[PDB]
């Protein structure tokens, strides 16, 4: 009742952009719309640390030149500090675009005593390890994308494999190493569809000869990094000497699209892989929220009065607490995990915030209307795939 | 070009030796396209204003590698794991002359560090030798619930494991414990007794207070411990002839640092001499991204053998241990530590002065005890 009347019982989040508020308004809303999700009848806000003054929020659109940050950063620490007293938000929000900025909000965070976390597209070289400040990666590692194709070689007993590569410049190092981590499979011929071939016929005739090659060594045949035009002039020149199912297994080991994996053209019984879904970063936005609202929930449900009130009331003064509320829902979100939006996200480390995509596998099978269609064979989590039927 | 090397030292004694260590290194290297600088970083008595300290000083100044200082607390973890956190993963490989923790040798977090002396369970690959060379067909082992001691004992297990000897039995101890004695009563089961344990000094003194009131420190019972409890608190109550390791060269500070110096006065030249040579990143947060010149430059560092410094013989490998160091093997004689061996690191090779067992036995103990009463 005292901390629900003080806080207002709502959970306020901080997002602070160096250089996302339609997906900070979405996560906002998806929060609050779903019951559960945090207790005491707590309702999900955000408020924005803009480099902007403080005032009111005006409905008028401003364009203006705006000037390069200062290179003191004492300023707008003070600035970011006073904001979070203010608003009291329990988890501040980053969106930095650089290492320099990535630490520099670790350094915020550190100094507020708030847990923070940066979106980021691509994970960087972390160094510190303050378990406060966590970096959100929107872009997965690709070899996870490699473990579904490795799935298939740890689900459909095919030891004898072959790898067939359209780019020379292919990525096939995780892939590699994805199959040799289990001896039960066995590496055959590597075939290279190189794009310098000036006459068809040429191209066709080395096609024929790898099919030839392989149809006596591995039953199984890989893609990887094939375009869907490549992929699909592969399979009609297979087809074109009679090279189909089942005496080949066709297996699309980079990430393919449901929306442009057409059904027309591709061989019958062939298997894909795709991610379930586009992960916008509204997605990960969104995951990022409902993992701070059910922190916050957690650490409310042991502590609601560390948890509604943050323990950093001075932005100069620094008290010498050896649990703050800063710490108590940082360890609250590293022993939080969930399946989000944009995937199942986790804590690895105590430091990184890893989303694994669920990977769709099918099969391009008989429909009902005995036409060529994708069949969802199953989907893999985590490494661990389960098939549909 | 102009080559920095920052260093986190203590006192203004060492960074005057730092620097004057500097300063004498251009004049003793050929090389004239690259200059030393000094920079000295007294250590903050504070974590988290470490931090900004670094990246504001070591960090802005891009200079070349970061020397770590012991802690000026007789044991505190402190100073070089700022060091090791601030610049561990920038490409950046941060040198401690006195790093004798075992936790820190896995790489796990601060890839890029190396350590200048052996750890403590360092020691116990060459302990194997000193256990094969003195018979001891069966010992007994203790080793606290600690990090360093969980490491150590596994060392050891490894080391044991090529004659195929289990080691007996291995107490697990705690750390902190103050009253132990109920624990070593399964110990006076075993036949043997020879005792060998690596722990804090306050670990081991307990153990050593209720050990004597228990007779285990009498005649054909041996004691083996490490160089952390070797010295400190825990040798109040320490019997006589107690058979302890001690490091030589443990507290020449100055001595680590000019090696160091030594040692990257040949690496820079050996890096400036490559394509791809690209600059220390420049700024506390002007970086944006990994430093182009990743495990090139520790690859090369990690290759140098020369008879350089006091220590002399560097041959600094592996994930960075360090090998082949002087031991100095000294046995309390009344409450007196006096060095009666000398292992260069590969064999033992003892002084004429005679060895005497615990309790006031001058003959070499045998950890065998027979007609047990057998069920």
């Amino acid at each position: 009742c005292q901390i629900l009347k003080r806080i207002g019982h709502a959970v306020r989040v901080g997002a602070v952009h160096l250089q996302p508020r339609d997906a900070l308004l979405f996560a906002v809303d998806n929060l609050n719309r779903v019951e559960g999700l945090l207790p005491y009848n707590l309702s999900l806000e955000v408020v924005m640390a803009i480099e902007a003054g403080l005032g009111d929020l005006p409905l008028l659109p401003f364009s203006s030149p705006s000037s390069p940050w200062s290179s003191d950063p004492f300023s707008f620490l003070q600035s970011v500090c006073h904001t979070v007293v203010v608003q009291g938000v329990s988890a501040l929000l980053a969106f930095p675009q650089s290492q320099g900025e990535m630490m520099e909000l670790d350094l915020v965070s550190l100094v507020l005593h708030i847990p923070v976390i940066s979106i980021v597209r691509h994970e960087f070289p972390r160094e510190s390890q303050n378990p406060l400040h966590l970096q959100l990666s929107l872009e997965n590692s690709l070899s996870s994308d490699a473990d579904v194709t490795v799935s298939i070689l740890t689900m459909n007993n095919w030891y004898n494999f072959s790898l067939l590569l359209c780019q020379e410049d292919w990525n096939i190092t995780d892939f590699l190493l994805l199959t040799q981590n289990n001896s039960k499979f066995h590496l055959g011929s590597i075939i290279n569809i190189t794009a310098n071939l000036p006459s068809t016929q040429d191209l066709l005739s080395f096609l024929q000869i790898q099919l030839e090659s392989i149809k006596n060594s591995t039953p199984t045949v890989v893609m990887f990094g094939c375009d869907m035009e490549s992929i699909r002039r592969i399979f009609e020149i297979t087809t074109q000497f009679g090279v189909m199912p089942p005496e080949l297994r066709w297996v699309l080991g980079d990430s393919q699209n449901v929306e442009e994996l057409r059904t027309e053209g591709l061989p019958l019984g062939l298997i894909a892989h795709g991610k379930t879904t586009q992960s916008v970063f509204e997605h990960y936005v969104q995951d990022a929220m409902e993992l701070v609202a059910r922190a916050v929930a957690t650490a409310t449900m042991i502590q609601p009065e560390l948890a509604l009130i943050p323990s950093t009331m001075n932005c100069m003064e620094v008290e010498t607490t050896n649990l703050t509320s800063g710490q108590y829902l940082s360890r609250f979100l590293a022993n939080t995990t969930f399946r989000g939006l944009s995937g199942s996200i986790r804590v690895k480390g105590s430091t990184i915030v890893s989303s694994e995509n669920n990977f769709f596998i099918w099969n391009l099978q008989h429909d009902p209307m005995g036409k060529p269609m994708w069949t969802r064979l199953g989907s893999w989590q985590g490494g661990k795939i389960v098939m549909d039927y | 070009k102009i080559v920095n090397i920052g260093a986190v030292l203590s006192t203004r004694k060492h960074e005057q030796m730092f620097r004057e260590a500097v300063n004498q290194a251009n004049k003793r290297h050929g090389s004239w396209k690259i200059q030393l600088n000094a920079t000295s970083v007294t250590h903050k008595p504070n974590a988290i204003q470490m931090a900004l300290s670094v990246c504001e000083d070591l960090i802005s100044s891009q200079v070349y590698a970061i020397l770590v200082s012991h802690p000026p607390t007789p044991n505190d973890h402190f100073t070089p794991t700022p060091v090791s956190y601030t610049a561990g993963f920038y490409r950046i490989p941060v040198l401690g002359l006195t790093t004798r923790m075992s936790i820190y040798s896995d790489k796990s977090i601060h890839l890029s560090f190396l350590r200048t002396v052996p750890p403590y369970s360092h020691q116990s690959s060459v302990w194997f030798e000193m256990m094969r060379v003195y018979s001891w067909n069966h010992i007994i082992l203790l080793v606290s619930d600690d990090h360093e001691g969980r490491a150590a004992q596994k060392r050891l297990e490894t080391l044991l494991e090529e004659r195929e000897s289990k080691a007996e039995k291995v107490l697990q101890f705690d750390p902190g414990t103050k009253n132990v004695t109920a624990l070593l009563m399964e110990a006076k089961e075993l036949e043997a007794r020879v005792i060998i344990l690596s722990a804090s000094e306050d670990d081991a003194a307990t153990v050593y207070r209720a050990a004597a009131m228990l007779n285990m420190t009498g005649s054909g019972y041996v004691w083996l411990v490490g160089e952390r409890e070797i010295s400190g608190n825990a040798l109040r109550y320490a019997p006589d002839g107690i058979l302890g390791l001690q490091l030589i060269n443990g507290k020449n500070e100055s001595a680590h640092i000019s090696d160091a110096v030594g040692v990257v006065a040949q690496a820079v030249h050996e890096l400036l001499e490559k394509e791809n040579i690209t600059d220390p990143p420049r700024g506390c947060v002007g970086n944006t991204n990994i430093w182009k010149t990743g495990p090139l430059f520790k690859r090369v560092l990690m290759s140098s053998k020369y008879a350089d410094g006091v220590t002399g013989r560097v041959e600094f490998n592996e994930d960075g241990d360090r090998k082949f160091a002087n031991y100095s093997i000294m046995n309390l004689q009344n409450r007196k530590l006096v060095q009666v061996g000398i292992y260069n690191g590969t064999h033992v090779i003892p002084n004429d002065r005679k060895i005497i067992w615990p309790g006031g036995e001058t003959e070499k103990p045998r950890g065998y005890q027979m007609s047990t009463r057998l069920k």
